[PDB]
């Protein structure tokens, strides 16, 4: 599908080449795609085809896909949302959800998972992700659903992480490699 | 009869023997193809015992038992490829060992040529008509002006000149190209012809040189007529380099454009 | 990129050598997590506090029962570490000692004390 795609652009002549050999050696192999590189959507446990119409959301839930800015892979995150009269320092004091994401799928549009007072409560500080952008700009809650893999987000520019991925670049660029943040300066 | 052509020495590995009189054999990777009954047979040049598949070690065409006779083969580094009297072309794909495309033609396909990988084939029809065909997008395209008289098809090895072929008979060599990327969509195009002295096969071409066997046993080499400006240019100036920069502007190797552009020193030749 | 090539050479020990000598964070970390898969614990968490990578090194010693290095870890980590260490010790009870150790090392001596009590450590 990719060379078929590439034969509708203007292809210089050192990707041509290399086209031509791989347009052959591809219709050679088989006519399928390996399960293990298909992404899940983590929301409503369905698995989403390689490319799709709809863009980086599921094709069933139409939730958006949160990404590793390391590697691109899906993160095993869901955004959510505040109920209403639910304040930004009153929602971190008091940090069911599951239960939430199983009720919601099969709709015709997105849905916005949204989150009450007794929700908050049953969350723990370790699963959720908190995104605290500068006025005029409300915060962003994320909830990991696999506790055991662990994340890590960037104090300065919010991108998101594996924490042995963001260790490993920190430790190699001496700084956050997407806004160059050293890991010793103290915050804004 | 099958030999190994070692640095050293040449060895004979084995003979074989067919269900029939071959009509021809070709060769390429660790695999020979042979037809004879109208059927072909694949079959590896070297067998070791130990750990293949037996399927592997040969397959007979067509392998579903069809009416379809096979009146012509070839083989490249990936495929194997054939046409029938049915009309049908078939690519068969040698590492997965699977058919991988299919055409019908209205008549019969009396003879086929592939080009070096296998991505354009050229094919000789019942009315000995001649078709490039690209597997690649299932197209076919008429060749223009195409003689009868041709017994034969080379494909260009140098690598400027990936679309252009010749065909040949007896008496002559046509030069052909196929443009594949132009605004007009694609196209084969009639370059030119070169006679050949008698009794002279083409074997190679390379860079408009075109390797010949003669009568005698020995080899001998004709510049097509297509390329008599690779000659050089500066003892004639602008007489073979005109050609040249006709030729080059239509390969694309716009780099020796520049170099003749700057010897001719034309406002008109620079539009 | 020396101690990754050196590694894949399968020379582990002038791997360490540079990596000891040079002091270079990532590939003390890199060093860590090859003994980590060869399943020598202490080496692997001797390169990982080398490399400043306490979170690893806290993991593979829980893992592996390594309270004794886990105290080694929160005494060099911040108080809110060593009282998070303390309610490991606390929940296991059978390190009650360093556990009220880093409540009354961390200054919180309100829990030194309820947990002291707890454990009757009149000392």
């Amino acid at each position: 599908h990719a060379y078929d795609k590439l034969r509708g652009l203007y292809i210089p002549a050192r990707f041509q080449k290399s086209i031509e050999l791989g347009t052959l050696t591809i219709r050679a192999k088989p006519f399928h795609d390996s399960e293990e590189l298909v992404p899940l959507c983590y929301r409503c446990s369905t698995n989403n085809p390689l490319l799709n119409n709809l863009g980086n959301v599921c094709i069933n839930c139409r939730q958006p896909f949160i990404f590793s800015a390391s590697s691109y892979d899906v993160l095993h995150l869901v955004e959510f949302y505040l109920e209403e009269g639910i304040t930004d320092e009153e929602a971190i004091s008091l940090i069911p959800f599951t239960a939430k994401l199983s009720f919601e799928q099969g709709g015709s549009e997105f849905v916005p998972v949204v989150v009450s007072r007794l929700v908050l409560r049953s969350m723990s500080r370790r699963d959720v992700l908190i995104k605290r952008w500068p006025p005029p700009l409300r915060w962003q809650y994320f909830r990991s659903l696999l506790p055991d893999a662990s994340i890590t987000m960037c104090p300065s520019c919010f991108q998101m992480f594996h924490s042995e991925d963001y260790e490993l670049l920190v430790l190699q660029h001496g700084c956050c490699p997407y806004c160059r943040r050293c890991k010793d300066d103290p915050g804004p | 009869w099958f030999y190994v052509l070692g640095e050293n020495a040449v060895k004979k590995l084995k003979d074989m023997e067919y269900l029939g009189t071959v009509a021809s054999i070709c060769l390429h990777s660790d695999y020979a193809a042979a037809l004879f009954e109208g059927k072909v047979q694949l079959h590896l040049i070297e067998s070791e015992i130990l750990d293949a598949q037996e399927e592997r070690e040969t397959r007979l065409f067509p392998a579903v038992d069809d009416k379809c006779r096979i009146l012509c083969h070839a083989l490249t580094s990936d495929f194997l490829i054939y046409g029938t009297d049915t009309g049908v072309v078939q690519y068969f794909y040698i590492e997965d060992w699977q058919f991988v495309n299919d055409y019908r033609h209205p008549v019969s396909v009396k003879k086929i040529f592939p080009d070096p990988n296998g991505t354009r084939l050229v094919f000789i029809d019942e009315k000995s008509d001649g078709f490039v065909y690209c597997p690649v997008n299932d197209a076919t395209y008429e060749i223009p002006d195409f003689s009868p008289t041709i017994k034969g098809v080379l494909w260009e090895n140098w690598p400027m000149d990936k679309g252009v072929f010749i065909a040949y008979d007896d008496d002559k060599v046509y030069t052909y190209v196929f443009h594949k990327d132009t605004i007009q969509g694609a196209k084969v195009i009639l370059a030119g012809s070169t006679k050949v002295p008698f009794a002279h096969k083409p074997l190679l071409l390379y860079n408009g040189e075109l390797t010949c066997q003669t009568q005698s046993g020995k080899v001998n080499n004709i510049y097509l007529s297509t390329h008599g400006f690779l000659s050089n240019l500066k003892d004639t100036g602008p007489d073979e380099l005109r050609p040249m920069l006709a030729q080059n502007l239509m390969l694309k190797r716009f780099s020796d454009a520049w170099e003749m552009c700057r010897i001719l020193n034309d406002e008109a030749a620079w539009n | 990129s020396l101690v990754r090539i050196h590694c894949f050479q399968g020379n582990v020990q002038k791997a360490a050598q540079i990596a000891n000598e040079t002091g270079n964070l990532a590939a003390s970390y890199h060093l860590a997590r090859q003994y980590e898969s060869q399943e020598e614990v202490g080496q692997a968490v001797h390169f990982y506090t080398r490399a400043q990578a306490f979170k690893n090194a806290i993991r593979l010693c829980k893992e592996n029962g390594l309270d004794d290095q886990l105290m080694n870890l929160a005494l060099l980590s911040s108080p809110e570490d060593m009282i998070e260490a303390a309610r490991y010790y606390e929940e296991k009870g059978v390190q009650m000692d360093r556990a009220v150790m880093l409540y009354h090392k961390a200054g919180h001596f309100s829990k030194a004390l309820e947990l002291a009590f707890a454990t009757q450590q009149f000392v």
